[PDB]
């Protein structure tokens, strides 16, 4: 009873008077809520089926890309391999071997 | 259309392609100030069936030759970094194009991408072309053949194409340049 | 201490010893027992290890490390005899 | 089976005529096509018209199909009345 | 059907029944058998074998039904149950777009053939 | 003018697998058979075919191989006799250079910044900077010896890894080839020049699903280099066949028969290639001088191996003449972005320049591009091995198994058999050895069995027919990494064969890897199967969910009631798949490693 | 012929004393029993490890002497008879152990049901939730329900007559070898499960 | 009897080649290869090649010929296939998103010879995805249907398909679908002409067998 | 109550399924808020673990804790780890342990561990073991989680 002015639909058949619910085939509120929850969980599991892939500095969210870039721009001036800057914010450890890893 | 991440997970590609699976290939982006022509989309346009013949990409691209010339002059076609060239015209001389597309003051093409209800910062965008002259409906039909699934309206002043982004504006500019405007 | 762990955290059953080291230890135990217990029989039967521990004369059997070594060798030879019925060897 | 009537394997207010009398008459009468030989001898002569693709014409060269004769966007004018209705909008008839 | 729960209403919707007094025709596949077993108390079902249907409808016996289904057009009213009325509307819009494109492509192919004939005639008149 | 290949461009992988099923063609979804590929590669006849022609029409029982990276384990032994085994793993040995950086942020919100008693808290922005630890390199011992454990990594991929992680030149590292393809758990030896243990431990890869581990053993001088660079004399093999047909007794009898009567020694398909274009095809194209078709076949093989290269090669083939240079540039840029091998990206840049610049678009420039490739010697060696396989098959078809006068036998040097050695000496088919043509050096030094019409005349005739005349005309050098042997036996017998057949309709049996048995704190033992340790009883937790989904189709197709574990020790270049081919119908579930060039 | 991974959870077990239940059997029966219940049986003393001598012959519990003095030789006819007796006892135990559930419509909150039940419906629900196939002729209602069948709402009980009693000799351990009492609870349910 | 099939044209090299695999009731017959006329029918050639290779994901249906059956096979006249939208022969969908019309009835694209493939259409100016292989010289189709190309090899495959799954009515008695489909590079036919000399040399020399068994690719 | 079946579930994995135990991959992880509760659980895990033969490692914050934590993981094999979620999260990020073959998680006083009083350290760990179940390239592990709460 959240909406207190019910919609009046055009009456094409006389049984539309006897019917109360607009979409009978549609599941009820709580049922469709838990259905959508289960569907979102299944989609998230399908997405996380493979291991957590690690992304480079450019393919990072804006609140981390510039920080990760400025933390290493000092070492980027001198071209030498084997230079890592252990920054705090970033992709957390999955805790298991990953094909992308 | 290859899923690099899925291929790496399944073991079909080397694990060094994670940067390719995450970030797209770096390419000079097409802009209103830097006409970075894309050979792939131009080839797709050439393969698509259209009534009007388009120029070759070799003529659309500005010439890139030796730069040993001591002093530069005012040739219509000269070396330019942003890839600016005057309109080449029609591909086949024995034809009549029903429409004519004027450029702007800065030589930019008419394609401008706006947003529906931009006060709410709505991601839904649309394209407006308000420099077409001649038979606007022939241009509209060519836009129909280009974008089959999009909604294209036409008026006396502007042609609107709904649900197309800069990714479609660049295709429109490519087709216009290939036609010769 | 380089490789292989004999002692177990439970200590009720020590870890199985390496096979090549078990063979070498069987040869050494034969040399100790003066041939009274052949290395072939020691690698064949598990109770041969208990017999060797009994015949060790106590010169080395008093060492807890040696006792643990013999127990690990006995467990390894027991596993070997148990799996021999399943594995098939072609010369 | 082919030769036997279709209403021989039926599992089943008696002594009267039901609404399906005209149908059970045909179900009780024997079948017409009694062999796959006759079945295929009728099938190979059976032909479609609206089938998408070419059709054999090596039978007679002088005959031309109505599609080839009057194009595809054109249909004969039909007598439109309460008794018989023709299909409308042949352009909308497709997909 | 609207008097019952949403699950039986979903099953009847799959069976293509919306109101009281509607009659539909369905195959004898296990899916339809399961649906009718679930809604067996709200609908009454009659069985017709293939020969009984060939007798009920004036179709000869030397004509199967696969050929009839392949011959009937796919443009029938409400051909496919799309997952959204937006999808339905854009499908109808794409159908109208395909009609318009058919017409304009006919016109443009005519123009192309005329242009090629003009080019060939001009080349021949030159040579 | 674009590069023109010859053959179908069959993509082996899907655009998005999203499941264990990785093979795109339905015929290969149930397990690809390599019978036609091996027939076109040159190996046709089998011991059962030569012994009894009535057995050729009979079909051997089917068996699935290369199901998971653990069903195939190879361990190389050196010329001295030491088997490559894992002892201890080493970390990266990093070292801190810069202290961590902290920023002071306000600790409370109710008090303003104006209060002098304002409290702050430090929060770290970066924990610090770290660099590799590079120990001192001795002058008297510059040569470093190590052991390498790779899981489903090609030698080219390992060399690229070493190159991009240590800036190592391709000539400073020496790594021998192992039979059986790169897929599986391969343990081998390796020798490097001017590399310290601490910096070599960085090239390892522990946290990946497919581990790549280096382990330095000891240092040596440059005089021991020729002794260390000798060819391996043995490879302990552990092979798990998934879906075999028949009973335990039948399988044991078949394996006993084949291990007692030996198996024909063949250069397996991993040497040349898998697919349409092959190494000897590219080699004969280069020898003819059609660099266009040579580069075409090379890009064809690369596109069959990889997916993105496949899409870009299709775009290149279907492009418009005025659009070819732009698409070539796009391909080169995408390769550089994807981190393709340096030779691949250089070849793509060269092709872009060839298609763009008119004065640079010449067959001479294409020849320069092809000469810039580092694997043409590998292509020529594969052509030589193809010729050897063809000649060995011809010998076995002509003279059968029994030794005849006029052949070469290894007496120890090599010797030509006579009637006296036939009757009294009685040299065996195992001792019968045929030479392989490796350049004019081998063509002049090796002793060729006359056995007319199976002489050097027939050798040169077959080489000229297949276009391999360069093998006998031009000299063929020997790579320092792989010693170029000139003599190879025909029939080979494993010294120790161990078989264990387990009934498993669902095929959930697995074998523990060397890294797994080491992480179990148990020392790695080579030479036999530790049935109590290595093989695992069939249960639901032995195989991964992706693996069981991938194997569902193969199982539904083959219906294999038994799975067989096999342990053997083969000589220098004998591969287990050539053994198992003569006794089973092998179906390879994984066949991407055999493509090569990556 | 079971899969190895499935058989890993089971173990071959020979039954000494006849036990009723989905994981039970008759005296002198070899069966693949789950680990937990098989260990429980072997700890209680009702089961033995299937050795070859035990497969030949077994000792069993005697109800009269309360001791394992009954030596039995496993033969084909003995196995058949004991399997049939186990089937009879399992049917009796299933029908005498728990409730039967019926759900129907009844307009209003009355005490009688809209549509009374019958032997066909009773046998249907028996086969449904008990997995027992019987013919409706064996179901005999009460004296008051002989007219219209089960009509009240709530709890009722019917008689089910089992013919095969004296042939197998069950009259000792069973309460009544002639018939059994099926307790049936009838309720109002939602539309989809009421169906009437 | 069996009649030898000859290539109807000169086997140009600039034109793309498409390969397809056909199976009938589980038995895969072989591989067919078709050279598409790119110089005369560019748009339709590109459409056919794209549908065969699977570059585009989906417009209304999977734009890929894998698993697509031959809905209409007339023995001796036509081996028609396609209809990726319905797999029945009722829909026509192209890569372009709309049925494209014919562009040129030229000499190389107008004559329907024996091993000549063409593009089937429901309307004269609506070329969908359905194609059909000719089986004989069809002189009454010249000027109606557009020719995409011609078959190079594997003609025995399509001939066996027509003789095993063909009825004079058009309905296939047995299902025959495509197994795999893609784009192949151009291969020459002159290498197969040396088979006569190879068989002659085989009949000549009995001592060397692998020489005549193995044939070089190039 | 939650230690009897979990220990039994580890015996069935060690005897029936014969799951191998590796170095840095434990089986069950216990979470306790306070130090003294860790020593309380470790004492019960010592009596129970002495019979079944399963080893339990419990570590509290001591002087030079980084060196001692590295030794306990290198010297002896452990399958029952009794530590705080903060320390466990510190080892996973330091690559000292792994979530592989982790079959059981038992959270004690989950009413306080999951709340913001302990800064959701128990929550951040449960989200890493839940994504472990979603991982399919490794062997299927159904990590059941048991929460012991007084409120």
């Amino acid at each position: 009873a959240f909406r207190r002015l019910v919609k009046r639909h055009k009456i094409t058949n006389n049984q539309m008077l006897l019917m109360r619910r607009r979409e009978p085939y549609k599941p009820t509120m709580k049922d469709r809520q838990e259905i959508a929850d289960r569907a979102k969980l299944e989609e998230f599991e399908r997405k996380n089926a493979d291991g957590l892939m690690f992304v480079p500095e450019k393919a990072l969210p804006p609140w981390q890309k510039s920080l990760a870039h400025n933390a290493k721009a000092l070492g980027s001036r001198i071209n030498f391999r084997g230079f890592r800057v252990r920054v705090a914010d970033g992709q957390d450890e999955p805790g298991f071997p990953t094909p992308f890893r | 259309p290859t899923d690099v991440a899925a291929n790496i997970s399944a073991g079909a590609m080397p694990p060094e392609a994670n940067v390719a699976a995450a970030l797209p290939v770096p390419r000079i982006q097409y802009s209103k100030w830097n006409r970075a022509l894309r050979s792939d989309v131009y080839d797709e346009l050439l393969k698509l069936p259209l009534r009007y013949k388009l120029h070759d990409f070799a003529k659309l691209c500005p010439p890139q030759r030796c730069q040993e010339e001591p002093e530069a002059v005012g040739v219509v076609g000269r070396d330019s970094a942003v890839g600016y060239l005057p309109p080449l015209g029609p591909a086949d001389p024995l034809d009549t194009i029903p429409f004519f597309v004027h450029r702007s003051s800065n030589g930019v093409l008419p394609g401008k991408v706006f947003s529906m209800h931009p006060r709410n910062l709505m991601p839904a965008f649309y394209l407006r072309i308000q420099q077409v002259e001649g038979d606007m409906f022939r241009f509209e039909e060519e836009l129909l053949k280009i974008f089959p699934t999009k909604k294209i309206f036409v008026r006396s002043h502007s042609i609107y194409v709904y649900n197309v982004a800069l990714d479609g504006r660049m295709v429109l500019h490519h087709w216009l340049l290939g036609l010769g405007f | 201490k380089d490789g292989g762990v004999l002692r177990s955290s439970n200590s009720a059953g020590v870890g199985p010893l390496d096979f090549v080291s078990v063979t070498l230890l069987a040869q050494l135990l034969e040399v100790v027992s003066h041939g009274c217990c052949s290395a072939d029989d020691l690698v064949a039967s598990p109770v041969a290890w208990d017999k060797v521990r009994q015949t060790i004369q106590g010169a080395i059997g008093e060492d807890e490390n040696t006792i643990q070594l013999l127990r690990a060798g006995r467990l390894c030879v027991a596993d070997r005899q148990a799996t021999g019925s399943l594995v098939t060897t072609y010369p | 089976s082919y030769a036997l009537p279709p209403a021989v394997g039926r599992q089943e207010i008696r002594g009267g005529m039901h609404s399906s009398h005209s149908l059970d008459l045909i179900m009780r009468q024997p079948r017409r096509v009694k062999t796959p030989e006759q079945l295929r001898a009728l099938r190979d002569r059976l032909r479609f018209i609206g089938v998408t693709g070419p059709m054999p014409q090596a039978t007679s060269v002088s005959t031309k199909s109505y599609t080839d004769t009057y194009g595809s966007r054109l249909r004969p004018r039909y007598p439109e009345s309460w008794d018989t209705v023709p299909p409308h909008q042949p352009s909308r008839e497709l997909l | 059907p609207f008097k019952h729960s949403w699950e039986v209403n979903r099953m009847l919707r799959e069976l293509r029944l919306e109101f009281k007094g509607q009659t539909t025709i369905v195959p004898d596949i296990p899916q339809v058998r399961k649906r009718i077993w679930r809604v067996r108390h709200i609908v009454k079902v009659d069985v017709l074998d293939l020969d009984e249907a060939k007798a009920l409808i004036g179709v000869p016996e030397h004509i199967s039904f696969t050929d009839l289904a392949s011959q009937l057009p796919p443009s029938f009213g409400r051909v496919k149950a799309v997952p959204s009325p937006v999808i339905r509307s854009k499908m109808n819009f794409m159908k109208l777009r395909r009609m318009r494109l058919r017409d304009v492509l006919h016109r443009d192919a005519l123009e192309l053939r005329l242009l090629e004939l003009k080019r060939s005639a001009m080349k021949n008149x030159e040579q | 003018m674009k590069v023109s290949s010859r053959g179908p461009i069959v993509r082996w992988a899907l655009s998005r697998p999203t499941s264990g099923l990785v093979s795109s063609p339905s015929e290969w979804r149930c397990g690809r058979d390599l019978s036609d590929e091996e027939k076109h590669s040159g190996l046709l006849l089998r011991i059962r075919d030569i012994c009894q022609p009535l057995a050729k029409n009979d079909q051997l029982p089917v068996a699935v191989v290369k199901a998971q990276p653990s069903d195939l384990q190879v361990n190389e032994v050196d010329a001295v006799g030491d088997v490559a085994a894992l002892s201890k793993v080493v970390k990266g040995k990093w070292r801190k250079i810069s202290r961590q950086k902290t920023l002071l942020i306000e600790d409370d919100a109710r008090t303003p910044f104006s209060d002098p008693s304002k409290s702050f808290s430090p929060r770290v922005q970066s924990y610090g900077e770290y660099v590799r630890l590079t120990g001192k390199l001795p002058r008297d011992l510059p040569v470093l010896r190590f052991v390498l454990y790779r899981d489903s990594y090609s030698l080219n991929s390992v060399e690229n890894r070493l190159g991009y992680v240590l800036s190592l030149q391709p000539d400073c590292v020496f790594l021998r080839d192992q039979p059986g393809g790169s897929f599986g758990c391969i343990t081998q030896h390796g020798v490097c020049l001017g590399v310290t243990k601490e910096i070599l431990s960085h090239a390892s890869r522990h946290y990946n699903l497919h581990p790549l581990i280096f382990e330095p053993r000891e240092y040596f001088s440059t005089d021991k280099l020729h002794s260390l660079l000798q060819g391996a004399r043995g490879h302990h093999h552990r092979v798990l066949l998934r879906c075999v047909e028949g009973s335990q007794d039948t399988i044991r009898a078949l394996l006993k028969k084949t291990a007692e009567r030996g198996f024909i020694n063949y250069f397996w398909l991993d040497r040349f290639s898998v697919g349409t274009n092959r190494f000897f095809d590219m080699a004969v194209l280069a020898a003819r001088g059609d660099y266009l078709k040579s580069i075409g076949a090379l890009l064809h093989c690369v596109a069959e191996s990889n997916g993105v290269h496949y899409d870009h090669f299709l775009k290149y083939l279907n492009a418009d003449p005025s659009t070819v240079p732009g698409i070539a540039q796009t391909w080169a840029t995408t390769a550089k972005h994807m981190r393709s091998p340096n030779w691949i990206v250089q070849l793509l840049r060269g092709l872009h320049k060839y298609h763009a610049d008119a004065e640079c678009g010449k067959s001479s420039y294409l020849a320069e591009l092809w000469s810039a490739l580092p694997m043409r010697e590998a292509l020529r060696r594969s052509a030589a091995e193809f010729v050897w396989n063809a000649m060995a098959s011809q010998r076995l078809l002509s003279k059968g198994l029994n030794v005849v006068e006029g052949d070469v036998v290894r007496m120890g040097n090599y010797h030509l058999v006579t009637k006296d050695d036939e009757e009294k000496g009685t040299f065996k088919i195992t001792d019968v050895v045929l030479p392989v043509p490796y350049g004019s050096v081998a063509a002049n030094n090796c002793l060729f069995p006359h056995l007319s019409p199976l002489d050097k005349k027939l050798y040169v005739e077959f080489a000229t027919k297949h276009g391999m005349s360069f093998l006998f005309d031009e000299q063929m050098p020997s790579p320092l990494s792989n010693p170029l042997q000139f003599y190879r036996h025909l029939i080979t017998k494993p010294v120790n064969m161990q078989v264990s057949v387990i009934r498993d309709p669902n095929s959930l049996t697995s074998i523990k890897s060397d890294l797994a048995v080491m992480q179990e704190r148990k020392l790695v033992q080579i030479g036999d199967i530790d049935y109590s340790t290595r093989v695992r009883e069939p249960c639901v937790y032995n195989v991964s969910e992706r693996f069981t989904e991938k194997m569902e189709e193969i199982l539904k197709t083959h219906r294999g009631p038994n799975s067989v574990v096999l342990s053997c020790y083969l000589p220098e270049d004998s591969s287990p798949f050539v053994m198992l081919r003569e006794v089973f119908d092998l179906r390879h579930a994984s066949f991407h490693d055999l493509y090569g060039l990556l | 012929e079971m899969a190895p991974e499935l058989q890993l959870e089971y173990m071959p077990v020979l039954f000494t004393r006849t036990i009723l239940g989905p994981q039970g059997g008759f005296a002198g029966e070899e069966r693949l029993v789950k680990l937990e219940v098989a260990r429980k049986y072997m700890e209680a003393g009702h089961a033995v490890t299937p050795t070859e001598e035990l497969r030949r012959g077994l000792w069993c519990y005697n109800p009269d002497t309360d001791k394992y003095d009954c030596f039995i030789e496993r033969n084909e006819e003995f196995l058949d008879f004991a399997a049939r007796k186990r089937q009879w006892l399992d049917v009796y135990w299933r029908v005498n152990t728990g409730y039967l559930l019926f759900g129907r419509q009844s307009w209003g909150q009355g005490f009688l049901i809209n549509c009374p039940l019958r032997k066909r419906d009773v046998a249907q629900k028996l086969w449904e939730q008990y997995k027992v196939r019987i013919d409706p002729r064996l179901i005999e209602f009460r004296e008051k329900d002989r007219r219209t069948g089960i009509q009240e709402l709530g709890h009722n009980w019917c008689w089910l007559y089992l013919p095969g009693a004296e042939e197998l000799g069950i009259n000792r351990e069973v309460y009544d070898n002639k018939r059994v009492k099926v307790r049936i609870h009838v309720r109002k349910m939602n539309s989809m499960f009421a169906l009437y | 009897r069996i009649l030898q099939y000859f290539v109807p044209y000169e086997r140009d090299e600039v034109n793309p080649v498409v390969f397809m695999d056909v199976t009938v009731e589980g038995d895969a017959l072989g591989r067919v290869s078709v050279e598409l006329f790119h110089d005369i029918v560019p748009k339709t050639t590109e459409n056919f090649r794209s549908l065969c290779t699977g570059e585009r994901g989906y417009s209304q249906c999977p734009l890929f010929y894998k698993g697509i059956p031959f809905h209409r096979v007339i023995p001796g006249f036509i081996v028609q296939g396609g209809d990726i939208l319905l797999k029945d022969g009722r829909g026509n969908v192209s890569v372009f998103g709309f049925p494209f019309p014919d562009e040129s009835f030229e000499g190389k694209a107008g004559k329907h010879l024996r091993g000549t493939v063409a593009m089937a259409h429901s309307a004269p100016n609506q070329n969908g995805s359905q194609f059909f292989f000719n089986l004989a010289r069809n002189d009454h189709l010249d000027g109606k249907f557009v020719v995409c190309g011609q078959v190079i090899d594997g003609w025995e495959v399509v001939d066996r398909v027509a003789v095993l799954s063909g009825s004079s009515c058009g309905t296939p008695v047995s299902r025959a679908w495509i197994t795999e489909c893609g784009q192949s590079s151009g291969d020459k036919l002159e290498d197969t002409e040396r088979a006569l000399s190879g068989e002659r040399a085989l009949h000549t020399m009995p001592g060397k067998e692998v020489l005549d068994i193995l044939s070089p690719r190039y | 109550a939650y230690l009897l079946p979990l220990y039994q579930n580890m015996i069935k994995d060690r005897d029936v399924y014969k799951i191998p135990l590796r170095e840095r991959r434990p089986r069950m992880i216990l979470l306790a808020p306070t130090r003294e509760l860790i020593a309380q659980l470790h004492h019960v895990c010592s009596v129970l673990g002495e019979a079944t033969g399963l080893h339990a490692i419990s570590f509290t914050s001591r002087k030079r804790a980084n060196h001692r934590l590295s030794r306990l993981l290198k010297q002896q094999l452990v399958d029952v780890m009794i530590m705080d979620p903060k320390i466990v999260l510190r080892l996973i990020r330091a690559r000292r342990v792994f979530l592989d073959d982790l079959r059981y998680v038992a959270v004690d006083e989950a009413d306080g561990m999951l709340s913001s009083q302990h800064d959701h350290d128990a929550v951040h760990l449960l989200m890493k073991v839940q994504k472990r179940v979603m991982f399919k390239h490794l062997w299927p592990v159904q990590t059941q989680t048991v929460f012991a709460t007084a409120f």
